[PDB]
């Protein structure tokens, strides 16, 4: 109960104009929790560009366990053909209690927490599936009615801790398969962080080459700053005035901790998370209130959709970045709070 | 690692950068209770030495510019030594903290200090 | 110093008028772009003449 | 999760009664300190009021207006135990009394924990002077006794007082107000006029008492931050002997559920 | 006189402000309306050709 | 426990109950180690705050009459938002601690107050 | 546990006092040797006995290394012959 379907369905719920396939594959939930998530599909406009495969808690544990590798086939046929899909696995834990359940009533020796020797195998089969493939495969494969493109399918598996205790076996091998982490707290979620996204404990092993040319200068270095801010304002906590380098990093890292909160169902396109970047980066928040930034975000987004449309346009394009669009942006945000 | 196989001056500044990190361990958790002005005059400068060596660590890799973003930095053996006897000895307590913190060489602190 | 002091006033005076008019006027711009997002969603909301 | 997590609060737990019981006889030899430096200052004070005693009735000619009819000293530091809450607890019940008379009331503040109380409910500080070293120096007193003084002369203020903890024993501090402005055969041949003399006499008898009163509020603070740190040294103590029992807890099951998952694996090969 | 000058032009802009806070509420307390009776209207219409 | 299902208002104030409650179960053991005194302005007042709300959140049952011998309470969801709301506010930061404990509505806890 | 119940005596080694450069790294607060002094020639027996003693009244006085300029002269005296003996 902290997000980790949210965050998941809101990826999805993004991809309905990106031209990427998506599948969501429900293991052990209740069907009226998976009619739910379908029903807020449709209400978003997503569920045209969606296939969900449903393995519901009532069924056989053989129907649980296939289901992952069944969505992941549904998935590579876009892969294969030069096109781009995306697959959500809703519970990877739920993949592994059924298939525990299957080997110990066909009586094979059991391991670490009752679990099979090839729990291991059972995570890295599925997700190695998950790939982006080359124009040289993509031509082999469709025997030249395509070329010049490559297919791809990107994974977002989900996996529930007990505790926060990642020691577990299941949590264990899974983390060490994936090409990245998101960890979301249960104390960052209870103090109003709602994302809940643990910046120091959370990576990427794509980094950089992932990202737009905007949003790659405009985010280079956050994710390290913030895990350096949270260390400072602890150690910081109680001791007396410190130092111009130590005030200017601790009310830096206030208005990014602000800043990196969102509501559920209401994404933001690239030039809006560009400006909001723009604003904290290059130092117009210095000014802001901690409880204004909420307020000041929302209001600049809302003033350059009304009198900068066309530079929003232009961001949006391909997520391009030069000395006009920065200079384009600037002027934009010191009229805004000179005005406003 | 030994005297007779590389040399002392490498040995002693290495067991002189594992010792300030080792006294440090304990007053991290002494510090985050009571507050950093209850150390010694000794202690509090020994602590701001220790967070330095600690970010000294740090160095850029030309495999991992797609992570951070800045340049590689490849550092020789006496560069590193000169580096952290530096520290050891007192010649930066001057810098800021943060001037450390990926950097390569001890001459890219210095220069890091002024931005 | 007086004379100079109720002219200086003549200008505090009336740029704060100016302001107040732009601050309401930006206001009622805001309040004019709210609505009319408002219908377009009210419009599209119309989908569950298909949708449903 | 398990054992690895309680045992590592446990040694962050024991570092830190380690220096909290360090800290209370670090407390308790300054205090000795302040004790001796109390001691040391009373000579001065108690010939100033032997000497204006004589100077006063042998010259009925004169009468000094500080002879007919708040300076609040606090800590610059943490660690108090209960210390600074009693005095200004002790105080308020004053200046309410003030208000019930309807007089207007004038206030000077010693320490840095003190003009942070008048700060967060809106009290008028007339002056004030802060971080002052554990054995201060009286010359640094100065300016903040004159512009009390002052307040008395320009006829502002009716009755001064300064309000400190007195040392009863090592184990007892006692908040107190203490009256400062309003106060036999032969005679001194007065080199200056006698008039002179003790206008220069009164003014030195003021500042000793605030000295001697925030050195003996130095004394009491160290045997508070005795107690303060024997306490937390007790409550460490605690909260070390339920992690203990919490972890031989986790002890017991970690060994049970090993030999349950050994036993299981060798019943199916 | 310039003092009481200078007052009353931050007054009127805090008035004015406080004015154009309220006058952009109203607008987005004017929005939900627009969109949940287009919900209950669309909904309604969705059952009547259903019964049918 | 969603905007959309109960509404702004009810939605916030559980929100505001539930970031005190948090923040006071971070200073737990600051606060047994060396007590209450030790802690900032603003988080005095918020220590203060959920001791209130952890208090208000008590109540009265119609089955437990025969345990203790109080009379059952009934809250509605307009008294239950009301008075949480009011405490998070600080309108009742002048009243007692101990009047929160076992009173139904928000109005009780003032009639509480004066014995 | 086994071996710790068989043995005469115990050397423990421990990694806080390896990593503060006391290289032999011999916690000498829990060591111990059930033969003790009849494994000692009379000149080593005589001398161990005042440097034990220094060591123990290290273990206790540690914590005040920090703060010296505050101690009685009379454990200062101690603390300073342990960190010597040390
Ligand atoms: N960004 C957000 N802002 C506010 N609330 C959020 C946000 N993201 C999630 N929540 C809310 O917090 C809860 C998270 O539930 P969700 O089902 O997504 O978590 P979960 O980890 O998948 O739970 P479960 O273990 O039951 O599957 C929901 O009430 C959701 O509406
Ligand atoms: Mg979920």
């Amino acid at each position: 109960q902290i997000g980790k379907t949210a965050l998941a369905v809101d990826a999805i719920i993004n991809q309905k104009d990106s031209g990427i396939k998506c599948v969501y594959v429900a293991i052990g939930q209740k069907q009226s929790t998976i009619a739910n998530v379908v029903r807020k599909l449709e209400e978003n406009g997503a569920l045209a560009n969606t296939i969900v495969v449903a393995a519901s808690a009532s069924e056989s544990a053989a129907l649980q366990y296939l289901a992952p590798y069944s969505g992941c086939t549904m998935g590579e046929y876009f892969r294969d053909r030069g096109e781009d899909a995306l697959i959500v696995y809703d519970d990877l834990s739920k993949q592994a209690v059924a298939y525990r359940q299957i080997s110990l009533l066909l009586r094979r020796p059991p391991g670490r927490e009752a679990y099979p020797g090839d729990v291991f195998y059972l995570h890295s089969r599925l997700l190695e599936r998950a790939s982006r493939v080359s124009e040289e495969y993509v031509e082999k494969f469709t025997n030249g009615a395509v070329t010049g493109k490559t297919g791809s399918l990107t994974a977002l598996p989900i996996i529930e801790t007990q505790a926060g205790d990642v020691s577990a076996f299941v949590p264990t091998n899974v983390i060490s398969i994936t090409d990245g982490q998101i960890f979301l707290e249960s104390a960052m979620f209870n103090s109003g962080i709602r994302p809940a996204v643990n910046a120091g404990i959370s990576v990427s092993r794509v980094g950089g080459a992932a990202q737009t040319k905007i949003i790659k200068k405009l985010s280079g270095g956050i994710r390290t700053a913030l895990a350096q801010y949270r260390e400072l304002a602890a150690f910081a906590q109680f001791a007396s005035d410190l130092d111009e380098a130590t005030r200017k990093q601790l009310e830096h890292g206030q208005r990014v901790t602000e800043l990196m909160k969102q509501k559920q169902y209401a994404p933001m396109s690239i030039a809006e998370m560009s400006l909001s970047l723009y604003a904290a980066e290059r130092g117009f928040l210095q000014d802001v209130e901690i409880a204004k930034v909420g307020s000041f975000e929302q209001a600049l987004i809302s003033y350059f959709q009304r009198e900068h449309a066309a530079l929003l346009a232009k961001i949006n394009e391909k997520g391009d970045f030069n000395d006009e669009i920065d200079a384009g942006i600037k002027a934009g945000i010191e009229k805004f709070k000179a005005t406003q | 690692l030994d005297p007779l196989v590389i040399g002392q001056d490498h040995y002693d500044t290495a067991r002189g950068v594992q010792y300030v990190l080792q006294r440090y361990k304990e007053l991290k958790d002494i510090i985050a209770i009571l507050g950093m002005d209850e150390l010694s005059e000794a202690d509090k400068l020994l602590v701001a030495r220790a967070r330095k060596i600690q970010r000294f660590l740090s160095q850029p890799f030309f495999v991992a510019e797609v992570f951070t973003g800045s340049p590689g930095k490849y550092v020789s053996l006496k560069d590193t030594i000169a580096g952290f006897k530096g520290i050891l000895n007192g010649d930066y307590d001057h810098l800021p903290e943060q001037a450390f913190y990926m950097v390569g060489g001890i001459e890219e602190a210095v220069e890091k200090a002024k931005k | 110093d007086l004379e100079l002091a109720h002219e200086k006033a003549g200008q505090q005076l009336r740029e704060a008028k100016a302001q107040a008019a732009e601050i309401v006027e930006q206001a009622k711009k805001r309040a004019n772009q709210i609505v009319d997002e408002a219908r377009d969603q009210a419009r599209t909301e119309g989908e569950r003449l298909k949708a449903q | 999760a398990g054992a690895k997590e309680i045992r590592s609060k446990i040694a962050s737990i024991k570092s830190t009664q380690k220096i909290t019981n360090a800290m209370e006889k670090v407390a308790v030899s300054k205090m000795r300190k302040a004790q001796m430096r109390m001691a040391a200052g009373r000579p001065y004070a108690e010939r100033i009021r032997q000497v204006i005693g004589h100077l006063a009735n042998a010259n009925p000619e004169y009468r000094h207006p500080f002879m007919v009819e708040y300076i609040v000293v606090s800590s610059d530091r943490g660690l108090c135990g209960g210390l600074n809450i009693n005095l200004f607890k002790s105080l308020v019940k004053d200046m309410s009394g003030y208000r019930e008379q309807g007089a207007e009331i004038d206030l000077c503040v010693i320490g840095s924990k003190g003009a942070s109380f008048f700060r967060s409910f809106g009290g008028n500080v007339v002056a004030a002077i802060s971080h002052l070293g554990e054995e201060p120096s009286i010359n640094d007193l100065i300016g903040s006794v004159k512009v009390m003084l002052d307040a008395y002369l320009e006829g502002r203020i009716d009755r001064l007082f300064v309000v400190s903890n007195k040392f009863v024993n090592t184990m007892t501090q006692k908040p107190t107000v203490e009256q400062l402005i309003p106060l036999h055969h032969w005679d001194y041949l007065y080199e200056p006029d006698a008039k002179s003399l003790l206008d220069g006499l009164l003014v030195r008898y003021v500042e000793s008492q605030v000295y001697q009163a925030v050195v003996e509020n130095n004394a009491c603070e160290q045997a508070a931050r005795m107690i303060a740190m024997k306490n937390a040294t007790d409550n460490a103590g605690e909260l070390i002997s339920d992690l203990q029992l919490i972890y031989n807890k986790a002890r017991q099951a970690a060994i049970t559920q090993e030999i349950s998952e050994i036993v299981g694996g060798a019943a199916a090969v």
